[PDB]
RNA sequence: CUGGUCCACCCGUGACGCUGAGGCGCGAAAGCGUGGGGAGCAAACCGGAUUAGAUACCCGGGUAGUCCACGCCCUAAACGAUGCGCGCUAGGUCUCUGGGUCUCCUGGGGGCCGAAGCUAACGCGUUAAGCGCGCCGCCUGGGGAGUACGGCCGCAAGGCU
RNA sequence: UAGCGCCGGCCAACUCCGUGCCAGCAGCCGCGGUAAUACGGAGGGCGCGAGCGUUACCCGGAUUCACUGGGCGUAAAGGGCGUGUAGGCGGCCUGGGGCGUCCCAUGUGAAAGACCACGGCUCAACCGUGGGGGAGCGUGGGAUACGCUCAGGCUAGACGG
């Protein structure tokens, strides 16, 4: 299921904005831009997935982390496929290091879900409607699929770790296994399970994220074939 | 010389029972039994956090006062044991208990070492036959301690003697009663006496 | 549960127009006397608040001390910026011989026998931090032969 | 260059901090004889006599500890420490009785002797001493 | 007329090397001596103003000196407040000058941000303040004081210790 | 016969009057200006105990002259810069010598004292007996990794075409 044809979907990019710790995961750069050795790319894939399914067939949670406008949207897909927590918009700091108090910001959300679910006094001054409803749409914007996480993750997944070093940091402290894809610029070492590939090509983003979820359902109860895919 | 002053003040200030006389320390007429708080104008006031020093200061005096020994006499032995082999604690302990007077009291010849000394210092005691008015004699294993034949006719001895016949004596002790002739068997270990002491704390003290 | 010890508490101070508003620091360690210890540092607008806060840390930043007979395996020597701490193996009859800060730190670690010495900026804070990772850097014949 | 030995040692200590799979050094039977000790005790992985643009070398193959969690996952060092002792500035000489025991027995000190390089223990076993090369752990 | 220096080719000597108490030489400005020179500027100086005062800041004049030659003088925030040589330790962008194959690669300098690491912090980081080896100078609370005494240097002011 | 020091923190041990920057304590930080745990007295308490305190001087804390075991960008400390004597130091390989260096043997290293065991003054202090070592240098033998020296090669530092 690892395929192999990926080569025509991402096969790396990014100029000399590289990171010295990334060279072992590069074969060259014939086009003035580094080149990712898709060989070892498998080897990690053949190592990383061996971690993914395991957690799946064990019942743990996984948190998706991707805030680029590139990966702005793909996140809510393959995640909600896997039906597990996810962070699409801003990466609220302390979202792990300070969970007990973050989470306590969802009860406010669920609660508004209760109220706005209806009656319990729509006799509240109109000023209070719109305003909460606004206060709700915000709470919903950021929390939608991290409201799902009712306990501390057994691991997470990240699109751009250098972009999400914030995210990357809190876990690494909490001993939460961190798995993610990255291209040239990111610091490997900092990763626990690695998918060294392009971190802006949706096309490549979907490939990994999609297939990753496939080994979720493929171990998380049942199977399915196609998933969403904007050209 | 030794202390020889008001004694109950010791037990009090320490916060522990030191049976420094004999009977009363068991009686309900005791201070700690009645006033287990510091002596002086400020006893019943809420004590405040003693210092790490002050702590280590205690255990000492507590022990030191237990036998009523000059501070000096209580440096030597612990310079003795400290420069003596092995765990300085046990040794020094055994070095202390090895005093005549003590053992004499440890051999139930008198309610208080205070008595022990006096009877000791009064030579009423003997050892291996020999008479010893030496309340500092370091008795060693294999020493035969006998009350003074000249003082075997005393009644105090017997009143303390009588209240001893089958009384439980230390593992490192015997008491051929009647014959008024005990005997000192060996040198003890810490577990042989559960004194209200943390000897290491006194170790920490002179470590200054 | 464990056993707590307060090495130090101090009142800081901040200058604001109309006075100098204060704030207290709490140096707090905690140990079982059986391999585990912890040292956080507490700050709170009042004394007991900081102490309790520290203990929460003191038990969130732990370490495993491979004791042996009451002493340590090997003589460790670590500098924390300016404070330098010395830790040496001692024998049974010895008894801990360290300043309050290290003593307090080492005592709850169960150590009965150790030689010590503070050097340089023996500020109880830094001297403490360095004291910890001195223990955080102690090792075993197994740990040794393991890596070999 | 003054002392290649410390330089040798220095080269090592310099790479072990950056986590190099290997590193190189100008060669010498003495440097090798040393290195001989440094794998038989297990601080290194061993060396092979390589050769750079015409010149001999000793690419030493480095050994390190395991990956770790926490925030600093970097593998603990095998050679926690490695410093020169006897030097050209101060040649240091020991008799068998005055031979130190590194870090209570967890480390060693390489010694040059009339009976070949030895470790702090090997000498005491062979009953000799010499120019304390260095102590390492 | 002459010095140092860099790059290439990898031709020759084959450890001939680094450091360097002493010694010696160089040493911006001011200053000194002798003989020139003297437009502009400009200590002291005179004058006019501001000020309670203004032996100053601003303005009008103006002497030495700033310029040349030969002698001294030898100090300074003479600073990178960072001694010199060598080896080891990610890189990124800019610039000077070289060599190549001319995309780019490699040598030597000049800046910038930054890996690990150091550091009391501010900060440094292949031009280290990082890990090291060698050698020289140097520090040991502040002031008194870079003063006194002695000795050396100097025409003197003054310098060194 | 019981006397002395101490009781603001260091540093164990608390209240009351007198006093009011006065008379006074003080080893350092500092106490007193009408509510002094800091002077004086008293009560009480802390520590030793025929002793208790002070002064003086020595080591310690002082890691503060740093061999163990410090340091020089802004905290005190890089010489203004070079050249070069003495000196210190010195890259790869082979052989001889065996200076440092290492091992063994051995003579000296008096006794007293220090250290362990025990024995006599009723203990101890004191003294006796035996036991157990070294550094250092003198003599003989040995080994040769590093330092050095003598000799032979090399070219990775330097110098040169
Ligand atoms: S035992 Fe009781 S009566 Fe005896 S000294 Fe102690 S407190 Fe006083
Ligand atoms: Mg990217
Ligand atoms: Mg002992
Ligand atoms: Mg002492
Ligand atoms: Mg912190
Ligand atoms: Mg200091
Ligand atoms: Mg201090
Ligand atoms: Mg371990
Ligand atoms: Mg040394
Ligand atoms: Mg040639
Ligand atoms: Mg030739
Ligand atoms: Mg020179
Ligand atoms: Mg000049
Ligand atoms: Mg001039
Ligand atoms: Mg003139
Ligand atoms: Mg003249
Ligand atoms: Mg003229
Ligand atoms: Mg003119
Ligand atoms: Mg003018
Ligand atoms: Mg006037
Ligand atoms: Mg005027
Ligand atoms: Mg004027
Ligand atoms: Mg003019
Ligand atoms: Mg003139
Ligand atoms: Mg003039
Ligand atoms: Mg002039
Ligand atoms: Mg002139
Ligand atoms: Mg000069
Ligand atoms: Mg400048
Ligand atoms: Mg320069
Ligand atoms: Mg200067
Ligand atoms: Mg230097
Ligand atoms: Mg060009
Ligand atoms: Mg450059
Ligand atoms: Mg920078
Ligand atoms: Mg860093
Ligand atoms: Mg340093
Ligand atoms: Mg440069
Ligand atoms: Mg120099
Ligand atoms: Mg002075
Ligand atoms: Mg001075
Ligand atoms: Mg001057
Ligand atoms: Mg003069
Ligand atoms: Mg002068
Ligand atoms: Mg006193
Ligand atoms: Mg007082
Ligand atoms: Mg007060
Ligand atoms: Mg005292
Ligand atoms: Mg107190
Ligand atoms: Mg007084
Ligand atoms: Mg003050
Ligand atoms: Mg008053
Ligand atoms: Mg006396
Ligand atoms: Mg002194
Ligand atoms: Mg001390
Ligand atoms: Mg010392
Ligand atoms: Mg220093
Ligand atoms: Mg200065
Ligand atoms: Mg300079
Ligand atoms: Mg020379
Ligand atoms: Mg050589
Ligand atoms: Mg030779
Ligand atoms: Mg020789
Ligand atoms: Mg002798
Ligand atoms: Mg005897
Ligand atoms: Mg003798
Ligand atoms: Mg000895
Ligand atoms: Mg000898
Ligand atoms: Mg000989
Ligand atoms: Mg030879
Ligand atoms: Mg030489
Ligand atoms: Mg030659
Ligand atoms: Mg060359
Ligand atoms: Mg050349």
């Amino acid at each position: 299921v690892k395929e192999l044809l990926e080569a025509g979907v991402h096969f790396g990019h990014e100029r000399k904005r590289w990171n010295p710790k990334f060279a072992r995961y590069i074969y060259a750069e014939r086009n003035g831009i580094h080149i990712i050795d898709l060989q070892k790319t498998m080897e990690e894939l053949e190592r990383t997935f061996r971690f993914i399914e395991d957690l799946a067939m064990r019942g743990g949670t996984i948190l998706f982390v991707g805030t680029k406008k590139q990966a702005q949207d793909i996140v809510r897909m393959e995640a909600e496929r896997a039906g597990m927590p996810y962070v699409n918009q801003r990466w609220l700091g302390g979202m792990l290091t300070n969970f007990k108090t973050i989470s306590q910001r969802v009860h406010r959300l669920e609660e508004l879900e209760a109220l706005f679910a209806s009656p319990e006094i729509e006799e509240r001054p109109k000023k209070e409607q719109v305003r909460l409803k606004h206060e709700l749409e915000r709470l919903q914007k950021y929390l939608s699929g991290f409201r799902l996480l009712k306990r501390l993750p057994d691991a997470i997944f990240v699109v751009d770790p250098t972009k999400e070093a914030i995210a990357v940091r809190e876990a690494r402290k909490l001993f939460i296994p961190v798995i993610a894809l990255a291209d040239t610029d990111s610091d490997p070492d900092l990763v626990d399970y690695i998918i060294p590939g392009n971190d802006d090509a949706i096309r490549s983003i979907q490939l990994i994220l999609s297939r990753a979820v496939d080994l979720i359902i493929q171990a998380r109860g049942g199977v399915v074939e196609p998933s969403p895919s904007y050209a | 010389g030794r202390y020889i002053g008001p004694v109950c003040r010791l037990c009090r200030r320490e916060g522990v029972k030191l049976y420094l006389k004999g009977e009363r320390c068991y009686s309900p007429k005791c201070a700690m039994e009645r006033r287990p708080y510091p002596p002086g104008q400020h006893g019943q006031k809420r004590a405040r956090r003693p210092s790490d020093y002050a702590v280590r200061l205690r255990e000492k005096q507590k022990l030191r006062r237990i036998y009523g020994i000059s501070e000096r006499q209580f440096r030597n032995l612990f310079e003795e044991a400290s420069k003596k082999k092995g765990v300085t604690g046990s040794v020094f302990l055994g070095l202390l208990e090895s005093r005549l007077d003590n053992v004499v009291y440890r051999l139930g010849f008198a309610v208080s070492r205070r008595q022990a000394r006096q009877l000791v210092r009064h030579g009423h005691i003997t050892v291996n036959g020999r008479r010893v008015d030496l309340p500092s004699y370091r008795v060693r294993p294999g020493d035969e301690i006998a009350v003074a034949e000249k003082s075997r006719n005393l009644e105090l001895i017997r009143q303390n003697l009588e209240a001893m016949k089958g009384r439980k004596v230390g593992p490192w002790l015997s008491l051929d009663v009647e014959g008024m002739k005990g005997k000192f068997l060996r040198l003890p270990d810490r577990e042989d006496l559960a004194l209200p002491v943390n000897e290491q704390l006194v170790i920490e003290f002179y470590s200054r | 549960d464990f056993e707590e010890k307060m090495i130090l508490i101090r009142r800081t101070a901040r200058m604001q127009a109309g006075g100098r508003r204060f704030r207290f620091g709490a140096l707090v360690v905690v140990g079982d006397r059986q391999g585990r210890v912890g040292l956080g540092f507490g700050k709170a607008p009042e004394v007991p608040l900081a102490v309790q806060k520290a203990g929460y840390y003191a038990r969130r930043n732990m370490v495993e001390v491979p004791l042996q007979n009451g002493t340590i395996p090997h003589e460790i020597e670590v500098e924390f910026g300016a404070s330098k701490i010395v830790l040496k193996p001692a024998a049974p009859g010895t008894g801990v011989i360290a300043g309050a800060v290290p003593r307090a730190i080492l005592e709850l670690a169960g150590v009965t026998d150790i030689l010590t010495k503070e050097l340089g900026s023996r500020n109880p804070i830094n001297i403490a931090y360095a004291t910890m990772e001195a223990l955080r850097q102690l090792r075993t014949k197994a740990d040794v032969e393991r890596l070999r | 260059l003054t002392d290649p030995i410390a330089d040798m040692l220095t080269r090592i200590r310099n790479a072990t901090r950056v986590y190099k799979e290997s590193t190189d050094v100008p060669a010498s039977r003495f440097k090798e004889e040393i290195l001989r000790i440094l794998a038989r005790e297990g601080f290194i992985k061993g060396y092979e006599r390589v050769d750079v643009d015409g010149k001999p070398y000793l690419r030493v193959y480095l050994k390190y500890g395991p990956r770790r969690q926490g925030p600093d996952p970097r593998p603990e060092q095998v050679i926690h420490h490695i410093r020169r002792i006897s030097k050209p500035g101060r040649r240091v000489y020991v008799g068998v009785k005055e031979i130190p025991r590194v870090r209570r027995g967890l480390g060693i000190a390489i010694l040059s002797t009339s009976k070949g390089v030895l470790t702090d223990r090997e000498a005491r076993k062979l009953g000799v001493g010499g120019e304390l090369i260095c102590e390492v752990w």
